[PDB]
């Protein structure tokens, strides 16, 4: 009939092949597609919508306080209020977000995050922060002179509650380290005698539109159940 | 102004509602269609400095009040989206943030134990639950990662109203209302209530109205 | 290029989703329901989402290992409809109606592409309600979410060597449609039915 | 000649398959069809019948 | 379906063949061709110099 | 015509990479690196060139000796990434994640393509430099010059013969582009990692 | 007359310089462009009739000197071209021959040991190695065979200076400088030096500048 010889690699069953297998059930309709509202066709729709970071990671500090940052008056002036690695790989603020659980599931990540800051005082209370980011390498900032000298933003909490923080291209892919997002106190806080004395900050990680994926492992997040 | 029916509110500062997942509710290509579009305002609840949070399932909390009450006990399959108004009256001296969020196929998760929750943890009806572990959403999911679903946040500084417009998220076109919950409106305090001298309430105030009803 | 992080290139993976091994001399083979609750590496990817709807590719592997023959077997999948055997010789083994298939251990695997199987237009993974009437019914076990069972019996009448048949089934699902994300589980998982947390 | 390869699912009866399979009697002429009333082409003839 | 048979030299394992291999991770994206200084393309370049 | 001269016909022999006999009763198998830096005879040919790409090509000879079974194995390539097994019966033998392959002994040899794993434009061969910001760090080790690691099993529990299986992996790279070449080595390797001399 | 940024050498038989592997130093399509483009001079090395070669690590051999010593510590990733003047005065009565190479990614190995070459082996700075047996490249290849790489010879009876333009050598878009060293400047005497009454040092003289830099 037609001539034919077996190639090595014959008769192998592999994990990853994409080949028309015979069905089980022929002639057996579906059900339609029935337009079903929010549809993802890419796991990018995921990581680019925000989430809290946690930001506050200190000991003693169990769940709902971790995302919270409490600034008072009784913050040290201008010491330091906290440091983000960015470090989506290992522990930290971001093990646990969107873009966290994801980049993950992968094991050559790319791109340029972007961070969102936001107050949660009182409308009267009023002060001055200094956001800044370290580059990869650079050293972590510890006063706020060597600090303003980063690349970084002053916030003043009136109108502006939300800050649109962006990250350059990190291309991260072992303790590795890859920046550093410090936000030091500029201003003492000022509250009226009405207002609580205490208000909080809370971020939001978010990936921008050219972040990339590549090389699907599996996560390290669940590790070992009954029924 | 948002006049629904027969009744309103009268809304000051409308903020920009969220059209949830993208879309918007409209009819499948009987009806009433006039009397089941209303507000139907929940109770206003006690938030606190310490309070967890509050879930309504929907549309298990409107299986009580009004034509749909009754238009759910007397039919057998609903098709309805929804439009959730949370406004939360505060002074300009209070603090605090609300994570205004609306789960779809919110399976909850009892605490420590393998036991399934029961009719009595689910179906609250028009009084909802209170949250018993925020920080994971009661089903070993995260908070920090709930913006993923149609969410609005009411930061006390700068708004104090969230309106979310729910269409119908299923995967069947007509279900049956008791048996079945598909949004759960979730109000999470993230960043809790805070002030010395009048430390006590700061009232929410929970305004579904179902749109584009059917029923058979 | 991000063409990788697509959704059916993301959950398109044949991973070990039941690993029985069955005595020869549940009575003398095993019946598992097709599900995704089993192993917490593919449960996790699909419970990210709410709505999911796609073809099973169901691999079985079988290896032998005698306490060696030339066996063969049958993979008889019974849809959520008609019953399922209890015993080995039973009449249930022998219907058309299921699209049962035949093979050999020396064999290349078995490979059986079972449809979308469900009566809604998707398979709800995550469910918030109950299954019947009855205030004690199931939550969160939709009816329509039920693929079925997947019963493999060994075809040979019984034979003077007592050997232990090891079954390895792979289901990699394709032609994914995937609806309304949801946030990645944190704490772990505690029973297969529902979504508890230890804490 | 032509190389080929053994996909999975190779060697296994399915009971449900679709394929051109060996005549035994090739060249029997069968009987011709001859037209017999009420043909059924569907098996909801049967179910609209009260 | 297809009739097909066996030709001697058949699952074999020829060490200079030259077949389509299953790719083990499809759909795995490339580093890309970066244009690198100095390519060689023929063994000869190396000879010619001295 | 010169065309047997080119550099993709230069390099691209299948060679015997790895040859390692595993005992059944590294813990009852084999764990192989995906380097070029094993036998001498692919080591001088792929270091006369500065910067290699190439897409390998994985062929698997297995055969079996008893001190005969119809086996079944699992060849689970692990890419510089995710982890490893350590034992023979891990949870890391059932992952999605990871491009397994299952074949027997009697069939034609296993046969997969790893492609290009390197996240720079090409296989630094020789590099130098060290990898980590220990001066401790090892020299001349780029992390991202790592394939990965070919784990390979026998899928069959545990069978009343005791026997040694031979696995002789052979790897020919294929597509290859090659870059900058090298004065090929005279003095004797003395060590895979690095490139010392004895004199 | 090669002036680059600020700083120059007035070279006087500028001999035919060697664009290495045919390329020539282009950007990628922060940069200063201008303060770190200048002729980087190292020391006059000692050459006698006894002495075996030097070999300079880059960037390694440029940590430490100006901008360019500046601009390393402060960045993460730099991406720059270089261009090599080796200037060796000699009268016409004096003899030997160079063999100015410069070899792309020159792992280094130790003699009669299995043990990596440390970091106070490799990295040298500014001041540069000596080979141990230059016959071998002090890596187990041939010297015979060292043409390949870009090359220039000085025959102190033709010519004493050697231009070599060496272009960005690795597959890493851009690469970290203090952790790799791409180029390894080897000036290795193949034919020694001689002459009788003054057999002391003929200075060899090196002028890095690097073309082209890149940094972030």
């Amino acid at each position: 009939g037609v001539p034919t010889y077996l190639l090595p690699g014959s008769g192998q069953f592999l994990t990853t092949d994409d080949h028309s297998s015979a069905p089980a059930l022929p002639c057996f309709n579906p059900t339609p597609e029935m337009h079903i509202p929010g549809q993802v066709r890419n796991m990018l729709e995921v990581v680019q919508v925000e989430s809290m970071m946690e930001i506050n990671n200190t000991e003693s500090a169990v769940g709902m306080e971790r995302l919270k940052v409490d600034i008072s008056a009784l913050t040290d002036v201008d010491q330091l209020l906290f440091n983000i690695p960015l470090d989506i790989q290992l522990d930290g603020p971001l093990r646990n977000t969107l873009v966290g659980n994801i980049s993950r599931y992968y094991t050559h990540w790319s791109g340029s995050l972007e961070m969102t800051f936001m107050f949660c005082g009182s409308f009267m209370a009023a002060g001055k922060l200094i956001l800044c980011y370290t580059p990869p390498g650079g050293s972590c900032p510890t006063t706020r002179e060597t600090a303003m000298l980063g690349t970084h933003i002053v916030w003043d909490f009136g109108l502006q509650s939300s800050v649109t923080l962006i990250i350059p291209w990190i291309s991260g892919s072992t303790n590795a380290n890859v920046g550093y997002v410090t936000c030091f106190m500029q201003t003492n806080l000022i509250v009226p005698s009405e207002s609580s004395d205490t208000c909080s900050l809370i971020g939001f990680i978010a990936a921008k539109d050219d972040f990339s994926l590549r090389l699907m492992r599996d996560s390290p997040d669940i590790g070992q159940l009954h029924a | 102004q948002l006049k629904l029916g027969n009744s309103a509110i009268v809304t000051q500062e409308a903020a920009n509602y969220c059209c949830a997942y993208g879309e918007w509710p409209n009819y499948l290509p009987t009806q009433p269609e006039t009397a089941t579009d209303r507000f139907y305002t929940l109770k206003s609840v006690k938030w606190e400095t310490g309070s967890t949070g509050w879930w309504w399932k929907l549309p298990d909390a409107l299986n009580n009040i009004g034509m749909f009450g009754q238009n759910v006990q007397h039919h057998y399959l609903y098709r309805s989206g929804f439009l959730i108004h949370v406004q939360c009256n505060a002074t300009k001296f209070h603090q605090g943030a609300l994570l205004v969020v609306a789960i779809p196929e919110h399976q909850r998760g009892a605490h420590n134990t393998n036991t399934s929750p029961g009719f009595d943890d689910i179906m609250k009806g028009e009084e909802g639950g209170t949250f018993n572990h925020p920080y994971v959403l009661d089903d070993g999911t995260s908070l920090a990662c709930a913006t993923i679903f149609p969410h609005q946040w009411i930061n006390l500084r700068t708004n104090n109203s969230a309106t979310i417009v729910l269409p119908w998220m299923n995967a069947a076109p007509m279900d049956f209302p008791l048996r079945h919950n598909q949004w759960t409106l979730a109000i999470i305090p993230v960043v809790p209530l805070g002030t010395r001298t009048t430390s006590s309430m700061v009232p929410i105030t929970v305004s579904i109205a179902p749109m584009c009803c059917e029923f058979n | 290029g991000v063409s990788e992080t697509l959704v059916e290139n993301f959950l398109s993976r044949a991973a070990l989703v039941s690993k029985r091994s069955f005595e020869y001399k549940d009575k003398n083979f095993f019946k598992w329901t097709i599900n995704t609750r089993s192993f917490v590496q593919l449960r996790r990817k699909l419970e990210l989402f709410t709505y999911l709807r796609f073809d099973a590719e169901i691999t079985i592997l079988t290896t032998v290992a005698v306490n060696l023959p030339d066996l063969t077997l049958q993979a008889m999948f019974v849809p959520t409809g008609a019953l399922t055997p209890e015993k080995q010789d039973s009449f249930h083994w022998q219907s058309g109606s299921n699209a049962s298939v035949f093979f050999k251990i020396s064999d290349p695997p078995a490979r059986i592409t079972i449809p979308f199987m469900c009566i809604n237009s998707a398979y709800s993974v995550f469910y918030d309600g109950f299954a019947g009437f009855e205030k004690n019914g199931l939550y969160g076990i939709n009816p329509a979410d039920t693929i079925g069972n997947l019963c493999v019996r060994i075809v040979n009448e019984h034979q003077p060597v007592g050997f232990t048949v090891t079954v390895r089934v792979y289901m990699k699902p394709k032609h994914i449609k995937a609806w309304a994300p949801r946030p990645p589980r944190t704490l772990p998982y505690m029973s297969i039915a529902n979504a508890n947390y230890k804490g």
